[PDB]
């Protein structure tokens, strides 16, 4: 990447490691997990790091295990503004044949609904865990080979581990390392026209298949042509200088100009597209400080404070009740409050004196002496001290 | 025919290409006309708060004009003078009223002194365009097809589908105005019902009926004779529109403003004629004829002599020279 | 109400089974293999289990067609994608496994299309390894190179130079003609077909080169290699996202750091990381001109190309158009525009879609000067859309291995009974060719090769210069 | 440089009769302003205007090649299936024939 390293060094990609020996990096070829990404209006990323766009309005199949049937994911697209080139995601439906043949549904908020029943988070069933992440985004985790992300305003993600190498099929592709075969319709033949690929995965026949995927919706709204240039010109400005040599910015720039000209409010469409880039720069190692009072700094409530890179392990009051559990989480970005204060259910965060206990799910107050005949339990400062 | 006509006359009112009126007190920019499959141009109308300000023509991606009733035209953000002729758009004044011709692209916009947008548009866009002035078809009932494509019964949420925002201002859904007329009714409907009625009674208007119907025009006036206090002149905006709408159909009317007690506003020296030629013989002009076979246009002009010189009528004896 | 038609029967949601997959999960031919959601059925009328809906007709058998490009195909019907045939049986398209012949390119001044298919931007001014075989752990037969001068910003400047190094040879080309600096040993495989606007140029059983005399470099390789090469064109493995493996054996993400790894002279200037933008230099803050160029590059999406746009995506070849002719200051020669469209038309021709896009007010391409040396104007030289490149001539009478089906350019056409020679520009009767047939067998028109090196005792050599029925004596080793 | 075709080996005969300095100032002015992309006509038409004036004074000129302002004439010889090939681009032929 245009800089020198001495011999013997070992730089590491996200995927694997490489070592310099005789002016030639030696590298391993061990597989590493993929990420299908939905975001913005209609902007997809396959597992094989392909980018494209398909603005159809039906229930499309996003992903599926296709040699056995451990799961299946189903996106549901709708038009999302006055324009016709604005088709955002409303909901996604997950299906686990391993447990009851159930049917999870991530709704347009941060809500989840199993089999029609709304649910309070967390949801530790046997395999699948569903919990908030920053208290503004849901995260499904089935087993150790599947993750998800929030489908409230339409930024679905997935994490498929290499045990699914090449044995999945959908809009997100085969997950085989080849970027070119991803336009493979279910009839087993690669299509060159994206307008044919997506409309082959629709689940309903009554839905209208589209004939052209447009590239410049700023023609129908020439007022936003100027603004869409200077707005996402910051994406190539040196504010993001640190991760041009980590991921190609040229598409994340291409997906901005389609979002800012198309959606109802180009304020947040702008600031949900610049974050699509920083969230990928951060997935490789580079964190960027791109927030300003002008460039969409979020408003953490009075109890909380903004924070760039922090630990979501010692935040929630449920942590003190279950301390022995492992938190093998990263250094995330969001709204926290200082280390003396821990997060309470009612939005405020409090010291650990009035931090309640969550014994057996039941929310006990900071001083609750409590006993059957044989056991003896009390809540001191977040933890439930039981005896016998 | 081979042409069309839209009009945004008076306050908040609209007249599409096909005999369909309504009211709309917008809050921001909105699309008047323009293609729908592919846009070579787009005529745009900015509203401050119900009352209108500017007509704008964005010629694809690269050029923009913003004329207002004001008239202080500008190109992008730089205020330019007037006349102006860049990119095949002659921005002239005709009959004391401002014009924006685009004959290469197939449209002729203009504004009057009071502020009344008008859009004459060619037959090339027959069953093509869609916007706030409706499609140019024969029918007049289907011409609310939203930006998605949806025949809507409401004349209001339609016009709010065709909104277009910028970076300087993002705009929301305007609300229909809460009419104060509903309590201040009084005598105002009894004595003033006649100025709307004289579209039907008087003989000078009693002959466009086989061409148009005044029933919408009388319908749209009676709701606006009630907010203005103490004036018969409140009827002549909805009446002035009826004059032009019959003129465009191929049957012009004459001398209707003699007894109507309302003449449209114009600057000093001139008053409202009817069917004056656009090629006004001015002072610093070349005495050439039989090239201006254009159709006849309404607007205010000078007296019989009193040639034009820089926006004022001056006597032919005092024609200056230039160097 | 409406009693539904005979061929199907109405359904009713049972109050017990949650799995009331009835009307909502209406299985058509698209969504049979696909798995469907359902809350409960409806008061509809659904086909039996043994059949499905098909465009307002409950087609009975599971014989319903096999879609491609949004078009019907009955079972048994075939389609030809590439060099493979492919037929539908179990509703899924059943293809062959004959990997086809890949093709680099240099679309414009500074772009490169790899074998597996990856357009990328690399403006350079040094000499660069386009493709070679000496890669890691291999013998190293051929080392095609490429070299540009004054070509970081496309313009009427940027003449290319190409030095190809096969079989210990050095044949190179620039300024229109091809030059041999060192002839190679096995002259039998060598061949040069100056047919039309191109210089087709074979070098072996599994190698070929094409050159439009101006900038394009389209080397064609066969099935033989399959991950034996590397360079700016990548490794030719099918995997499409490992074509940025630099010389130092790692994948890079920024192509401007890739080609800098493949320069020959390790002390010339490495090119500069340009700030990314949708507008090149001339089109930078000239939004007027940026639309006149965009519109004129929509010829790639026009009524005359509609057939090819369904096969070959034009979005790669459009980005090159806007990039080149912004930077290019076209004044007298509109070649930095007319050459990016011809590069798309030729790819459309290889897939069997000949096109006539060229008129008198757009990229004219006359052919009248060849019909000038003769005082009598015979008029055999014509600009054909896409004529075969591999024909028979006095110099190459036999049929050659033909990597290119057809090519644009000026082609000589005259009635039969006459064969073309290039030195005498017109076509001439066959007997006037300096053709050779020594001792009976059919072969070329006297190639300048020493046949039979193998056996000394059977050293029975018979050359032929132009016409002579001669045979030469072998010099004994003893 | 490209407008110095007006002062080239092929025009030396006419440069002695007709001053090229007027017709050169037009060349530099037009094709700067002109954004020639597909049609190089804002350049090829300023030289033809000089060649025609050179023709009126009896100096016919052939300045037009295949890499500079080609001007094919093959489409008129197309409506007939049999290609008779009578239309040709002739340098300066008489305009007033029968
Ligand atoms: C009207 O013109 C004045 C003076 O040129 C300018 O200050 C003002 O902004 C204009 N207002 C509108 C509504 O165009
Ligand atoms: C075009 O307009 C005609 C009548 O004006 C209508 O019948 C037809 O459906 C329209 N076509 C399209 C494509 O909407
Ligand atoms: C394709 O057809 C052939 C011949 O009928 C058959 O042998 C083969 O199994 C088919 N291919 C597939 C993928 O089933
Ligand atoms: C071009 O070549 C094709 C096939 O060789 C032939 O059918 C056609 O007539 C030719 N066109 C011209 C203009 O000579
Ligand atoms: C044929 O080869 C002989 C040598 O054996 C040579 O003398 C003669 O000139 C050649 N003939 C032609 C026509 O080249
Ligand atoms: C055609 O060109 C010739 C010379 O090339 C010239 O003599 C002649 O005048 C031109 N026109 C005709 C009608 O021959
Ligand atoms: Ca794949
Ligand atoms: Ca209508
Ligand atoms: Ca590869
Ligand atoms: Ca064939
Ligand atoms: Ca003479």
């Amino acid at each position: 990447s245009g800089k020198r390293y001495p011999p013997g060094t070992s730089l590491s990609r996200d995927c694997n490691t490489c070592i310099c020996r005789n002016s030639q990096w030696i590298c391993s070829n061990e597989e590493c997990p993929g990420e299908c990404l939905v975001t913005g209006q209609s902007h997809f990323k396959s597992f094989d790091n392909r980018y494209f766009t398909f603005s159809g309005i039906c229930q499309y199949l996003l992903a599926r295990d296709c040699q056995d049937h451990s799961f299946s994911i189903v996106i549901e697209t709708v038009q999302c503004a006055d324009d016709r080139d604005a088709v955002c995601t409303r909901s996604v439906t997950v299906r686990l044949p391993g447990l009851h043949n159930s049917l999870v549904k991530l709704k347009h908020g941060a809500g989840v609904a199993m089999d029609g029943q709304d649910v309070q988070l967390p949801l530790l069933k046997g395999d699948l865990r569903i919990q908030h992440t920053v208290t503004a985004s849901v995260r499904l985790s089935y087993g150790e080979d599947l993750q998800m992300d929030w489908d409230g305003r339409g930024r679905l993600l997935v994490k498929l581990s290499p045990v699914y190498a090449g044995k999945t099929c959908g809009l997100c592709g085969n997950y085989n390392g080849n970027q070119g075969d991803d336009f493979l319709t279910p009839s087993g033949l690669a299509e060159p026209r994206v307008e044919d690929f997506g409309n082959a995965w629709k689940l309903h026949g009554d839905c209208q298949d589209l004939q052209k995927q447009h590239s410049d919706p700023c023609a129908l709204n020439p007022r936003m042509t100027r603004f869409s240039e200077e707005a996402c010109a910051v994406l190539t400005s040196p504010t993001f200088e640190a991760c041009h040599r980590a991921v190609s910015p040229l598409p994340y720039l291409r997906n901005c100009r389609y979002d800012v000209c198309s959606c109802s409010d180009g304020r947040e469409c702008l600031c949900g597209a610049l974050a699509s880039y920083a969230a990928a720069c951060a997935g490789r190692g580079v964190r960027v400080a791109w927030r300003e009072p002008g460039r969409c700094e979020l408003n953490c409530p009075k109890g909380q404070v903004y924070l760039q890179c922090g630990t979501p392990c010692n935040l929630t009051c449920r942590s003190l009740s279950y301390p022995d559990e492992e938190c093998n989480e990263a250094c995330l970005e969001g709204c926290f409050c200082p280390p003396g204060l821990y997060m309470d259910e009612r939005g405020d965060c409090v010291p650990k004196a009035q931090c309640p206990c969550y014994y057996d799910g039941e929310i006990f107050q900071p001083e609750d002496i409590f006993s059957d005949h044989h056991t003896m339990c009390y809540c001191e400062d977040g933890f439930m001290h039981c005896t016998m | 025919s081979s042409t069309a006509r839209c009009s945004l006359f008076g306050s908040d009112f609209v007249n599409t290409f096909d005999g369909s009126m309504y009211s709309f007190a917008g809050y921001c920019s909105y699309l008047l006309a323009g293609g729908c499959q592919k846009r070579s141009f787009s005529i745009i109308g900015d509203f401050q708060n119900g009352k209108r300000v500017s007509l704008s023509v964005y010629l694809g991606e690269f050029f923009d004009i913003h004329l207002f009733v004001n008239g202080t035209v500008t190109q992008g953000d730089q205020r330019v003078s007037m006349p102006y002729a860049s990119k095949g758009l002659y921005l002239e004044t005709e009959a004391g009223y401002y014009k924006l011709s685009g004959e290469a692209y197939g449209f002729v916009a203009r504004i009057d002194g009071s502020g009344n947008f008008q859009v004459l548009l060619s037959d090339r866009y027959f069953n093509k365009t869609c916007g706030l002035c409706g499609n140019f078809n024969i029918f007049a009932e289907d011409d609310f097809m939203t930006q998605e494509g949806t025949l809507t019964s409401d004349p209001y949420d339609f016009a709010n589908s065709w909104a277009l925002s910028s970076g300087e201002q993002w705009c929301e859904r305007a609300s229909p105005p809460s009419s104060s007329c509903n309590i201040s009714s009084g005598e105002m409907q009894k004595g003033l019902w006649e100025q709307c009625q004289l579209l039907k009674s008087t003989s000078v208007f009693a002959r466009c009926h086989p061409l148009v119907d005044p029933e919408p025009f009388v319908a749209l006036c009676e709701k606006t004779l009630c907010e203005c206090a103490g004036g018969l002149e409140c009827a002549c905006p909805a009446l002035l529109e009826y004059a032009r709408t019959c003129a465009q159909e191929g049957m012009v009317l004459y001398g209707w403003t003699d007894h109507s007690a309302c003449s449209p506003v114009c600057p000093a020296g001139m008053e409202y004629r009817q069917c004056v030629s656009p090629c006004a013989r001015t002072c610093q002009s070349l005495h050439i004829n039989e090239m201006c076979q254009e159709r006849c246009v309404d607007g205010c002009s000078c007296p019989e002599g009193q040639l034009l010189d820089e926006g004022l009528c001056v006597e032919s004896t005092e024609c200056p020279c230039v160097h | 109400s409406l009693s539904c038609r005979p061929p199907m029967v109405k359904l009713v949601c049972p109050a017990d089974n949650l799995r009331a997959e009835g009307l909502e999960c209406t299985k058509t031919c698209q969504n049979y293999d696909l798995e469907c959601m359902s809350m409960g059925c409806v008061s509809g009328c659904l086909c039996p289990p043994g059949m499905v809906r098909h465009e307002n007709r409950c087609v009975a058998l599971e014989r319903c067609p096999c879609f491609h490009q949004g078009k019907e195909y009955a079972p048994g019907e075939t389609v030809k994608i590439g060099c493979n045939t492919c037929v539908c049986q179990d509703r899924k398209w059943n293809c062959t496994d004959h990997v086809c012949d890949a093709t680099c390119s240099t679309i414009g001044m500074a772009h490169y299309l790899t074998f597996d298919g990856l357009k990328y931007l690399f403006p350079g001014e040094c000499q660069y390894v386009l493709v070679q075989d000496y890669c890691g752990s291999n013998p190293g037969t051929f080392r095609i190179l490429v070299g540009n001068k004054g070509c970081s910003h496309p313009s009427v400047k940027c003449k290319k130079r190409v030095t190809i190094l096969v079989e210990g040879g050095e044949i190179e080309l620039f300024d229109g003609e091809v030059n041999v600096k060192r002839p190679m040993k096995d002259e039998t495989h060598f061949e040069v077909v100056e047919s039309g606007r191109y210089i087709i140029l074979l070098l072996g059983k599994a190698l070929s080169v094409v050159w439009d005399r101006h900038l394009s470099i389209s080397v064609v390789l066969k099935q033989t290699y399959q991950e034996k090469v590397c360079g700016l064109c990548g490794n030719f493995d099918g995997i499409q996202n490992n074509d940025l493996t630099s010389s130092n054996l790692q994948v890079e993400e920024d192509p401007v750091d890739f080609g800098n790894s493949w320069k020959v002279s390790s002390q010339c200037a490495d090119t500069r990381k340009v700030p990314l933008d949708s507008s090149p230099a001339t089109c930078h803050n000239n939004i007027m001109k940026q639309t006149m160029v965009d519109s004129s590059c929509r010829i790639l999406t026009s009524d005359v190309f509609q057939d090819c746009n369904k096969l070959v995506d034009p979005e790669p070849y459009l980005d090159v158009c806007i990039y080149d002719t912004c930077s290019c200051e076209s004044i007298g020669d509109c070649a930095c525009f007319c050459d990016t469209i011809a590069a798309y038309a030729h790819v459309c021709a290889q897939h069997g879609k000949v096109v006539t896009w060229r008129t008198a007010t757009l990229c004219p391409q006359s052919c009248e000067e060849r019909n000038l040396r003769e005082n009598g104007y015979e008029c055999e030289w014509r600009y054909n859309s896409c004529a075969p490149a591999c024909q028979v001539t006095c110099q190459h009478p036999e049929p050659l291995a033909c990597p290119v089906q057809c090519v644009e350019g000026c082609h000589a056409h005259c009635p039969p009974g006459k064969i073309l020679d290039e030195l005498l520009q017109t076509c001439v009767d066959p007997e006037d060719c300096p053709v050779c047939e020594v001792a009976g067998r059919r072969f070329a028109s006297g190639k300048k090769v020493t046949l039979n090196p193998s056996d000394p005792e059977h050293c029975q050599i018979c050359h032929c210069d132009v016409v002579n029925l001669t045979c030469e004596a072998c010099q004994e080793p003893g």
